[PDB]
């Protein structure tokens, strides 16, 4: 049961008390995700448009 | 003196940031009007309060925070508001349709088309940062914007500010206020893409919070202003040591330092005590054991979970207002020779201890007693994997059968991205059980 | 109209109290799979407690405390009792154990081989027994080297503990015993002891120079009933029940089953339940716990009491599955969702 | 500002939607001249979702009446609330469809569609944000189901992304105008199932019997079920016509309703319903339990016969919103045999603080239950007896059609059937 690193301060104070001892993607990745998406998108549209022209 | 900039996300990430800054005006002294009387130092200075609000020349404060929405009508609310004089129209950012409620349609279809201005509108706030910090993002799991946009956002920070930390305020979806039945998928779909980006998440169970406005508060059916007034000041205890003079969590590094030794286990259980409803008569005031001792108690916990079958890793205490620490120890070692609190064996068994004089401050007209003294505890406990558990096994009931899925292949998001995201999930839930169990 | 769900389909008991709470016409069962329901029958192993308790509406209830495996584990209850404060190392009722890992994996081999050479240094006896959880796999001997020589050859936790060389014999036919204890705890932790219990008898005569031939030294049901050859001679099935065993100890001994054995057994159920009630208490917590308890004791010669095991998810006599289970629906089920005596238990009262 | 665009073909479709607009135009204080009179900001915070506004603080129904033939609309145009149309928005012509999908659809309707889709570009290009489209119409008859479809059809090409809704009443031979509506029900079905993202099944049947078994009227007209489907649809709507958060617009409720694309067909139900004991309180166990009965559901189809994929309950009224999520949850958890365990959390319930007109509270149903195929099993077999010997398609290979059309269309929706089935078990 130490107590240590206590500080105080005019608001307040703190410290620390121990009971016992131990034992990414780029810029660039990223807009093709997010042109890949848009590309499946417009496939998707398109067949769908595709489709109601037959 | 370091900034901190703050990030609302979708309806959830907005309305509680709506509810923050009504707070921390109330807590600094700051009028609605962005004028702060105590501030002696006009048009400047590097307070500590000065870490959450910029100052311009006539001397008005105002936040260093970003609002955004797929959605106008929850941002509008914010620029008719009592605190419309806060925040200038440059902060305040919302698109024309929302997400649906649907994570790939906030992430890629609608989130392509907006994401440079939102980035463009941050580096306005970073440009006004001498030392910038880093970022707290609140926002929504079961959302379309909140999940979705949020997990981009969150990858272009990562690659505009490399060197920033980024924190979380995440609302756990819960049936008893959930809007969709879709929300298990983008909650899952989000904490995929952003846990190799957040270095710390504070996740409120939404469940919790209803339970303690209705079993504390006495509210029969809790509204959200309700959920976000007592969400506010969690929240506000766990950033205080930013906004005032301390010397604990004093930045966004160290809440990794003290409660996240392992990257991916980076979801601390927060506890908080007292909550004493308004209409009461007259509370007993509580003492510093009765509140540290009822931060042990599941049912003031943010997310219900049984911390008794856990491990900690980790363990803050963040006491507010008529508290020394001599009491503060006194109530530990009665609650070491009461309560079940095991630590794993390659962390020190040890609390960290914060005490800030000033009680909390509560909403005039709001829900909450003033009390003399209330504690916020901090815990990274392996217990909180079994909302993760719950999440998985209902995101497992409904993609076993592929049911709304084409609403997502539909924007654009490819089915595989489910079971990738599930996949990293199965390994989360794995990490906390080699951590906890023998 | 209350629901529950079965996932235990291998449980005698709940078998049981599922058909009984059928035949009240107010319990419907569900799918084993579906959440909306009040009451679980769980599983034995990996029960989810972690998706307890959160469904809007359902008061939820299931009959396994979440940690009680604590206590229903050889090495656990070894470790648990020389650990707590509660019980203490020098707990005079539970034979001396040690927990022993093979050598092919803390471990008390060091100190059980000095608690050993003590014994065999002062002429006492030194009889001990090695065990474990994953047998269906036991071995008595009176030679360290035999007992942990059987254990590396395993590969599973063991427990080495003293083997009780004086148990009281009953006559005729100087035979072992054992008392088979069924405790009932509820959500509010009470501690009910069902009134019937049962001696699992050996129909062998008790031979003390002789561990080799395990049929007159294990008391299991199946043991006997498998490698013995005098099964069903003195009682039925081996099961000689308390009132029987009572005019016994009256006839024979001068004193009553209650006086001689029911009090410690009744000392020793408390202090185990007791000691573990912070950890397990479902008291304050989102969904509730019971559970069934099977205690095994043995009895000396001089009428003290030994604990010998906790099991978790027990059997019944054949002849009390009708009476205890009902007692389960009454004061475990029906107290949580009441329907629309003269108690079969008696209540262990404690301060909580 | 989500606005929707309203689309009603035929004769049932007009006199339906006139009805419709009679019904939500009293509950938004709006009178027959467009005028607003109301006592509460509620109503018009919602306005614009139905309603453009014109000069001197007009509301004007977002709305286009659409027929091959002018009597119907000539009756609105002279009805109650006709003079609140926009007298553009009458797209007709003059030669009828005579009952027939083949002239609405491929040879009447198509002389027409262009102008009705003139009209519909002009009301999308005044809207800030269109949500999408709701069409009324029968499929029964000519007009609105054989150019219904058609203008559907060509509404999906021009607004792909838009959600498509309709109010699609399906025949009975309990209520009959000729012996071809199979015909023209199963043409449509199968539009409807590649097109629309909701269709709300309103069975005559179901409709009649209401008005005969449970409100006692003796002999019901088309009057009678018309009020029936009016109730219905302000019920429904609700929630894009007030504040909400659920189902709060028309893709939000798609997400939550349509687990798998084909199955966006929903059961449609009303409560109370009462014959004239009709000032008797009625408490929300009540409501509840008549809003989950069959005889309160409007597609003729017993729920106990298949299983919820997803429900969504809207109360109206001054009521304990507490004692509302009970009664739900207590319907849940005492039939939870009928709703799939495979959907967690499938029974959605919303509450609105403005009631009906002359109710104090009320609640509306809807359901996306695999007991409907019941509903296109009829369809098909009423369809089948009459294909097998070709009778009466004489009316329809005069219009151009081949019979390979027909065997497609019945296959179709037999696969819908079989759909279905595989998630009821
Ligand atoms: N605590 C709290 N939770 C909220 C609040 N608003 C929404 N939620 C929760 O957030 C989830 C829904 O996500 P939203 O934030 O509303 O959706 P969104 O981020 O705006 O994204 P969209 O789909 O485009 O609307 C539900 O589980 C709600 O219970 C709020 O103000 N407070
Ligand atoms: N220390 C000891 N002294 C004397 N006998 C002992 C003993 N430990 C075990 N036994 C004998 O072993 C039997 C109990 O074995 P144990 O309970 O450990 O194995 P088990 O768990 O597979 C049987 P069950 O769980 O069904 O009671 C008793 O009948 C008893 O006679
Ligand atoms: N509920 C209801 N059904 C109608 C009404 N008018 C016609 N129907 C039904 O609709 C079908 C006839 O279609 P109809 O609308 O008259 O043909 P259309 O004018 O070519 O679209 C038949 O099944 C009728 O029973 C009505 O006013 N109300
Ligand atoms: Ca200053
Ligand atoms: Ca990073
Ligand atoms: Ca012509
Ligand atoms: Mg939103
Ligand atoms: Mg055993
Ligand atoms: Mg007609």
């Amino acid at each position: 049961m130490e107590v240590i690193e206590l500080n105080k301060c005019t608001s307040g104070q703190s410290f620390e008390v121990i009971l016992k001892p131990p034992s990414d993607p780029s810029l660039e990745e990223i807009q093709k995700k997010l042109e890949a998406a848009e590309e499946r998108r417009k496939y998707q549209e398109a067949e769908l448009l595709k489709h109601l022209a037959e | 003196m370091r900034e901190c900039i703050s990030i609302h996300v979708g309806q959830a990430g907005v309305q509680i940031g709506n509810a923050c800054w009504e707070l921390y005006c109330l807590e600094h002294g700051i009028q609605p009007d962005g004028q702060m009387p105590s501030d002696k130092t006009i048009g400047g200075g590097d307070d500590s309060f000065n870490t959450f609000f910029s100052e311009t020349g006539a001397g008005k404060h105002v936040p260093r925070a970003v609002f955004v929405d797929l959605e106008p009508t929850v941002i509008d609310e914010v620029r008719t508001g009592t605190y419309r004089q806060l925040f200038h129209p440059e902060q305040l950012i919302t698109g024309k349709e929302d997400a649906a409620n649907n994570y790939a349609r906030g992430h890629y279809t609608i989130g392509k088309e907006i994401i440079d201005l939102v980035l463009d509108r941050i580096r306005k706030l970073a440009d006004q940062c001498t030392g910038l910090q880093g970022f707290l993002v609140f926002h929504s799991f079961g959302g379309g914007t909140g999940s979705g946009f949020t997990s981009l956002l969150m990858e272009r920070l990562s690659v505009d500010y490399g060197k920033k930390s980024k924190l979380e305020f995440s609302i756990y979806p819960a049936p008893q206020v959930s809007t969709a039945v879709v929300e298990p998928y983008n909650s899952i779909l989000t904490t995929h893409t952003t846990l190799e980006h957040s270095d710390c998440a504070f996740m409120v169970d939404n469940e919790a919070i209803y339970d303690i406005c209705r079993r504390n508060l006495d509210i029969e059916r809790p509204t959200y202003t309700n959920l976000n007034r007592l969400i506010s000041q969690i929240v506000s205890s766990i950033t205080a040591s930013l906004r005032f003079d301390g010397a604990l969590n004093v930045d966004l590094t160290e809440f990794q330092t003290n409660l996240v030794p392992y990257p991916r286990i980076h979801f601390p259980l927060a506890t908080y005590a007292p909550v004493i409803s308004a209409e009461k008569a007259y509370h007993e005031q509580l003492s510093v054991a009765e509140i540290t001792n009822a931060c042990f108690e599941p049912a003031n916990q943010m997310v219900k979970c049984d911390p008794r079958h856990g491990k900690y890793m980790a363990c803050c205490l963040l006491y507010r207002g008529d508290v020394v620490p001599k009491d503060v120890n006194a109530a530990i070692a009665t609650i070491k020779t009461k309560r079940s609190i095991q630590f794993v064996d390659w962390c020190p068994t040890g609390f960290k201890v914060g005490i800030n004089y000033q009680p909390p401050t509560v909403v005039p007209g709001g829900d909450l007693a003033k009390v003399q003294r209330a504690v916020c505890m901090l815990s990274n406990t392996t217990a909180i994997a079994e909302a993760w558990a719950r999440l998985d096994h209902k995101f497992d009931l409904m993609y076993a059968k592929r049911a709304f899925v084409h609403w997502y292949v539909g924007e654009g998001m490819e089915e595989g991205e489910f079971s990738e995201a599930r996949e990293d999930m199965a390994a989360l839930e794995k990490d906390y059980e080699e951590v906890g169990v023998d | 109209m209350y629901t529950f769900v079965v996932r235990d389909e291998n449980s005698s008991v709940y078998a049981e109290v599922s058909r009984l709470l059928l035949a009240t016409g107010q319990w419907k069962r569900l799918r084993k799979d579906n959440p909306r329901f009040n009451l679980m029958l769980g599983e034995r192993n990996r029960l989810p407690f972690g998706r307890l308790g959160h469904e809007p509406g359902l008061v939820q209830l299931v009959n396994y405390y979440r940690g009680a495996d604590k206590l229903c584990r050889k090495a656990s209850l070894v470790k648990l009792i020389k650990t707590s404060p509660e019980l203490s190392e020098s707990c005079t009722w539970f034979p001396e154990s040690y927990v022993i890992y093979p050598t092919n994996l803390t471990d008390e081999r060091e100190v059980f081989l000095a608690a050993y050479n003590r014994r065999r240094e002062g002429r006492e006896g030194n009889v001990w027994i090695a065990k474990s959880s994953a047998g269906a796999g036991i071995l008595i001997s009176s030679e360290a080297s035999e007992l942990l020589d059987f254990i590396d050859e395993q590969g599973q936790v063991h427990v080495i503990q003293k083997y009780l060389e004086k148990p009281l014999l009953l006559e005729p036919g100087h035979r072992k015993f054992d008392i088979r204890s069924w405790v009932l705890v509820d959500h509010l932790y009470n501690i009910y002891l069902y009134r019937e219990g049962v001696l699992r008898t050996s129909s062998e005569p008790y031979n003390s120079a002789n561990f080799q031939d395990k049929t007159c030294h294990l008391t299991n049901h199946c043991i006997q009933k498998e490698y013995s050859k005098n099964y069903g001679r003195y009682e039925e099935g081996n099961e000689m029940f308390f009132e029987e065993f009572n005019q016994y100890l009256m006839d024979a001994l001068n004193t009553t089953l209650e006086n001689s054995i029911l009090l410690q057994i009744k000392h020793i159920i408390r202090s185990c339940l007791m000691c573990i009630e912070p950890a397990i208490s479902t008291k304050h917590l989102h969904y509730q716990s019971f559970q069934l308890f099977g205690f095994d004791f043995m009895v000396d010669e001089e009428l003290k009491v030994w604990l010998i095991e906790v099991n978790g998810a027990p059997a019944c006599a054949q002849k009390l599955y009708a009476e205890l289970c009902q007692g389960i629906v009454d004061v475990a089920i029906s107290s949580v969702f009441p329907l629309a005596p003269t108690s079969i238990f008696i209540k262990l009262h404690h301060h909580h | 500002m989500r606005e929707i665009v309203h689309i009603q073909a035929g004769q049932c479709g007009n006199q339906i939607g006139a009805k419709f607009w009679e019904v939500i135009s009293d509950e938004h204080g709006i009178d027959p001249t467009g005028s607003y009179h109301g006592d509460s900001d509620l109503q018009l915070e919602r306005i614009n979702v139905y309603y453009n506004e014109a000069t001197g603080n007009k509301y004007v129904p977002r709305a286009i009446l659409v027929d091959l033939e002018p009597g119907t609309m000539d009756s609105v145009r002279s009805g109650p609330f006709g003079q609140i149309f926009r007298p553009d928005n009458f797209v007709f012509g003059q030669s009828g469809a005579g009952n027939n999908w083949a002239k609405g659809h491929y040879t009447e309707g198509a002389e027409l569609v262009d102008s009705v889709l003139d009209v519909v570009r002009k009301e999308s290009e005044s809207c800030d944000c269109l949500q999408g489209f709701q069409l009324t119409h029968s499929l029964g008859g000519g007009t609105g189901s054989g150019m219904g479809t058609l203008l559907i059809s060509k509404i999906r090409e021009e607004y792909p992304d838009r959600i498509m809704n309709t109010f699609s009443v399906m025949p009975s031979p309990k209520v009959s105008d000729t012996v071809v509506e199979p015909y023209n029900a199963t043409l449509s079905v199968h539009q409807l199932v590649e097109n629309t993202d909701e269709t709300y099944c309103i069975d005559n049947e179901a409709l009649y019997d209401i008005c005969f078994r449970t409100l006692k009227l003796t002999t019901p007209t088309y009057g009678d079920l018309n009020h029936l489907v009016s109730a219905t649809m302000s019920g429904v709507t609700t929630c894009l016509r007030f504040p909400g958060q659920l189902n709060a617009d028309l893709r939000k409720l798609a997400v939550n309703m349509v687990p798998f694309p084909r199955l966006h067909f929903f059961m449609p139900g009303f409560a109370p319903l009462t014959s004239r004991q009709q000032y008797r309180a009625l408490t929300v166990p009540e409501l509840t339990q008549q809003m989950f009965d069959s005889k309160n559901m409007m597609a003729a189809c017993d729920p106990r016969h298949g299983r919820y994929l997803t429900v969504a309950a809207i109360f109206r009224g001054r009521m304990s919103m507490k004692e509302v999520d009970e009664q739900m949850l207590n319907v849940q958890n005492k039939n939870s045999s009928y709703f799939v365990e495979w959907i967690p959390n499938n029974v959605k319930t919303a509450v609105c603080d403005i009631p009906p007109r002359g109710l104090k509270m009320s609640a509306t149903f809807i359901g996306n239950s695999t007991a409907i195929q019941e509903l296109f099993k009829r369809i098909s077999e009423q369809f089948t007896a009459m294909f097998r010997r070709k009778a009466f398609l004489h009316w329809y290979t005069g219009e151009g059609m081949d019979e390979m059309e027909f065997t497609e269309a019945e296959s179709n929706m037999n696969d819908l059937v079989s759909e279905y089935q595989q998630y009821q078990d």
